[PDB]
């Protein structure tokens, strides 16, 4: 994946 | 083996069946005979005959009485609201009005209102009706604020100390202030008498509000002052609360190693004196889920929720809001943990149940609906860019974009635009803008986030790294913005590994987009290194994959009361 | 602004006075009402005789306990023809005593 | 009568369950129809009209147990040299008592 | 300016004719044969209303009178248990 | 080995003392300075038992004991409508 | 087969049970060995009728189907001052409200 996990 | 059936439940159902005949002589019966006729007419799916008698107060007082059979009657109320009948409202609007009658009345019969509301408005909030729960609390401190006597002062504090509860629960944080205060100044009242009220309960309840309205500074301090606060002649349910609550004011200040320890003596606490299927328990099992995923073990956060729902499903029955919470702490936790794997299944179908939920039960400009929706819109999100097509992926990032925004807009309305929730919404509007393809909305909402979260948190904050980690994932991937992006990884980096080590999740997000950074402008040496670093990482991630269950990491009496809480506030200095 | 219930033997005077007026305006204002003299009538705080000099705030009438929904009772006699006569307040009546339904029969 | 709750006073009726329990510890001889009659007293005091005398009658027994055994204290202190004979058979008696005020207070 | 609401058990409410008016039967029945100034006071007769009940009403009348068009918040009118239904009655016919 | 319940109106409900030792009161009363081993059989003075009920708690005791670990389809205890409110107080203070 | 009986005298409600080959003779055992009194000083008054002290109780006029444990079935009996064998005197138990 690109970014992490939503906060 | 086919044992036949006691007399009592036998003539239970011989009573049951000539209810209608004989329901005014039941109510003149003992209160554990009573309850049992009602729970009956519950299991027979009679609600409506059952129902009819849980509306009048006096009826309700003496179900209330069994302290037993308390698991049985949330379940029965929570059928009985599901049902169509709002005995919540209804029994609160009865004290309130019986309530008002009384006030001049004798010493004797206002100290019987006065226990009738607090076992009344704690089953309310217990239950979770913190809006029918908070009239029944204002009208025993309307009793309490009539005679400026001693006792008086101790219930009018306890009531104050209850309407925290069932304002922070309810997400009336603008009273939630005025009622600490309200509380401090009959304190106060009190220690101008030489009598000190014990204040644990409603430090903790104000650390719960504090924590609520994302003011961790504060909420740190008064969770310390709640702590200091913890006699040994405390309640267990008072002394289980302020441990829990100053568990997630210190795992959000990022002192993860009080807080396991607060957090761990918080669930053993709950487990031994309330069992494993309480509410409390539950209670305590969410909060510790909220440490787990807080400190990167996930895996064992999402068997905590997990077994926090069980619990809330069984006490409690459907449409209620702990159940709702439980499915919306236990969606982001799967969410969380199956980021990686996309199996969005679970996740999905414990979002959409607590937005179910909380839609039935709450108005639709709540502040709860904030949270729910927001899950939804993080796993749509992601189901959007697991989707392979294009139609599907731009109405899951429509609907998402419009949970996102009605989220955010109730965090703005609440809090304000320079508060951590707010952040953490234009967070994830960034996020999605960026899978929308608005890389322009997504750098602004970013950089909006980036600069509300600097101020109030630490510079070298967990949401700040995470933050200026997905600001580098949009730079990187998307904007082909190569140095910004640089430094943001790094900056990303160098906090995780200095608050979670080598083991935090987020170091191969963050090293992933590096490596492609570099691939992107060169120097090859910087890649050979990193994925040297990615494969170390990747070592010390399987060789962390021990996930024992959390359930009995708390072990049997690790430690005792006065010794997590010494240990805890001693480490303060 | 205090609310009272200024009654004699049968008849139930519901008047509104200020909390700082005194007692003597309280029997004035029985002359618009019964025509009788203030010098000729006291009034009666559950047995106790209301002096011209004093205020209501002084004689417990405070605006608390003397509310529009419930005011506060006071009795009154027209000293007949010399001589006062006894608080001789009959109670309005007995409302039917609806049957508790936790009572056991 | 009949096994309702009703609005029975906890004074007497106490009295009388006293009278009894002080003989059912330390084995002293009660009637049958007394000692039978207590089960009712216990179950009336317990599911009593309008607040059930539970709790009065519980912190009641607890206070009176604590007299009782305070009183066998002291008569085992006051005697020495002798201390364990009638220690031993104070506590088989108490022993039996604590047992049928068990049985009897089973409501 | 005042009316002599008299009850049937025998009890003259006195109350101030302002605070009648608040009842549209009152004032129907202080309007045509009823209005004529027999002594100061216009008795009128509630052959069919007790005196537990026409007291609520007259404290009803001096409370709508007092609290109409309030500011602040307004708090509820005290109607007993056991007064309740014989007080639903009274206020229906009176039009209160 | 017959104990000899006596209801409220001086009826005797002669039974085993193994059926009436299914309810836990019972037992209780039988156990302590109640014991009384005279001539086999002992009393158990029920004050505030009606015989109509206590028959039907007799009944109940036959009826448990005799199904005691049974394969058999066991009907459902035969509680009239007008003693199931009674009896229901009679099965918590009993015990059984 | 268990037949089950509430034999009453009076106030006295035994209850007892008996096979439906056994005899009436076996319930003046039962009566003899609870009521201390010999066979000869009662008769069983099955519904208000007089019983042979010989016989057997599965052609007496109950059996198991109508003489079950929840719902047994009464049995009358009386005793005699060595004379005139006294009258039955069962009484009801009591008005159910
Ligand atoms: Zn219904």
């Amino acid at each position: 994946q690109k970014r992490a996990s939503g906060q | 083996e086919w044992i036949p059936e006691t007399l009592y439940n036998t003539a239970i159902s011989a009573v049951v069946d000539n209810y209608i005949r004989s329901r005014r002589d039941i109510r003149s019966l003992p209160e554990n005979i009573q309850f049992d006729v009602y729970y009956k007419l519950y299991q027979q799916g009679r609600l409506c005959q059952l129902g009819s008698e849980f509306c009048e107060l006096e009826v309700f007082a003496k179900v209330l009485r069994a302290l037993d059979k308390r698991h049985l009657l949330h379940h029965c109320f929570q059928a009985l609201m599901d049902h169509g009948v709002k005995v919540a409202s209804v029994l609160a609007y009865s004290f309130s009005r019986r309530c008002s009658y009384i006030a001049e009345s004798d010493a004797a019969v206002k100290e019987k209102a006065i226990q009738v509301g607090f076992v009344l408005g704690g089953f309310l909030s217990d239950a979770g009706w913190y809006s029918d729960a908070e009239k029944v609390f204002l009208s025993c401190l309307q009793l309490c604020t009539l005679h400026d006597e001693m006792l008086h002062w101790f219930r009018a504090v306890e009531c104050c100390v209850r309407l925290l509860h069932v304002r922070n629960g309810n997400c009336k944080y603008h009273l939630g202030e005025e009622t600490f205060k309200l509380a401090q100044t009959y304190m106060d009242k009190l220690s101008k008498h030489g009598q000190q009220a014990n204040k644990a309960a409603l430090y903790g309840e104000l650390c719960a509000l504090l924590f609520a309205k994302s003011h961790y500074d504060e909420a740190y301090k008064w969770c310390i002052e709640a702590m200091k606060e913890i006699t040994a002649g405390l309640p267990v349910k008072v002394v289980v609360d302020v441990l829990r609550q100053a568990s997630k004011a210190c795992v959000v200040k990022r002192e993860f190693k009080k807080a396991e320890q607060l957090i761990k003596h918080a669930v053993y606490l709950a487990r031994d004196h309330f069992g494993s299927k309480h509410p409390k328990y539950s209670d305590t099992l969410l909060d510790y889920g909220f440490y787990l995923l807080n400190v990167d073990n996930i895996c064992q956060s999402v068997a905590i929720y997990q077994a926090a729902l069980d619990i809330r499903q069984s006490v409690f029955g459907g449409k209620n809001i702990h159940v709702a919470t439980a499915h919306e702490d236990l969606a982001y936790s799967s969410y969380v943990h199956q980021y990686s794997s996309g199996k969005f299944d679970n996740a999905l179908f414990h979002a959409e149940r607590a937005i179910g939920i909380i839609t039935h039960i709450l108005p639709e400009d709540h502040l709860l609906l904030a949270s729910s929706k927001r899950v939804k819109a993080l796993i749509l999100e992601e189901i959007a860019i697991d989707c392979h097509n294009k139609e599907t992926e731009q109405r899951l990032l429509q609907e998402a974009h419009d949970l996102h925004l009605s989220s955010l807009q109730l965090a703005k309305k609440a809090f304000g635009e320079f508060n951590v929730q707010t952040a953490k919404h234009y967070g994830n509007l960034g996020r999605l803008y960026q899978s929308m393809r608005k890389f322009k909305e997504a750098e602004e909402m970013h950089i909006k986030a980036i600069q509300i979260k600097e101020q109030l948190l630490g510079q070298e904050d967990y949401e700040v790294a995470l933050s200026v980690g997905h600001l580098a994932s949009l730079y990187n991937y998307d904007m082909n913005q190569y140095e910004n992006a640089e430094k943001l990884y790094l900056r990303s980096i160098a906090i995780g590994k200095k608050l979670f080590g080598e083991g935090y999740s987020g170091l191969e997000y963050d090293y992933r987009g590096l490596i492609k950074l570099y691939n992107s402008i060169g120097n090859y040496e910087k890649v050979f290194e990193y994925h040297n670093v990615l494969s170390n990482w990747n070592r010390l991630r399987d060789r962390q994959y021990s996930v024992t269950d959390a359930l009995e990491d708390v072990s049997t009496s690790p430690q005792s009361t006065e010794e997590v809480v010494q240990s805890f506030l001693i480490s303060q200095n | 602004d205090v609310f009272l219930m200024i009654r004699r033997h049968k008849t139930t005077i519901f008047t509104d006075a200020k909390e700082s007026s005194t007692v003597f305006e309280l029997k004035r204002i029985v002359e618009g009402i019964l025509k009788r003299p203030p010098d000729e009538q006291r009034l009666y705080k559950d047995d106790q005789l209301l002096d011209d000099g004093k205020t209501l705030g002084e004689c417990g009438f405070t605006s608390q306990t003397a509310r529009p929904q419930a005011p506060a009772t006071v009795g009154l006699a027209f000293r007949a023809d010399d001589t006062f006569e006894a608080l001789c307040i009959e109670p309005f009546s007995s409302p039917p005593e609806l049957p508790d339904v936790m009572k056991p029969q | 009568t009949s096994l309702k709750p009703r609005v029975v006073d906890f004074d007497e009726t106490w009295n009388k369950l006293l009278t009894t329990i002080k003989a059912v510890v330390m084995l002293e001889y009660v009637e049958r129809a007394t000692w039978n009659d207590r089960f009712s007293d216990i179950y009336a005091l317990c599911v009593a009209y309008p607040e059930p005398l539970g709790e009065r009658l519980y912190t009641e027994t607890k206070i009176f147990l604590e007299n009782h055994v305070r009183h066998l204290h002291k008569r085992v202190l006051e005697s020495e040299e002798q201390v364990l004979v009638m220690y031993h058979r104070y506590w088989e008696e108490y022993s039996k008592g604590a047992d049928y005020m068990d049985c009897l207070y089973r409501y | 300016m005042y009316v002599k609401l008299i009850s049937s058990d025998g009890h003259e409410f006195i109350v101030k004719r302002e605070h009648a008016l608040t009842s549209g039967t009152i004032k129907a029945m202080l309007s045509g044969p009823g209005q004529f100034a027999e002594n100061e006071t216009n008795e009128v007769n509630f052959r069919e209303i007790p005196s537990h009940v026409l007291s609520k009403v007259c404290m009803y009348f001096t409370y709508k009178v007092r609290y109409t068009n309030s500011s602040t918040e307004i708090p509820e009118f005290p109607i007993a248990p056991e007064i309740a239904l014989e007080l639903l009655m009274a206020a229906n016919f009176l039009d209160c």
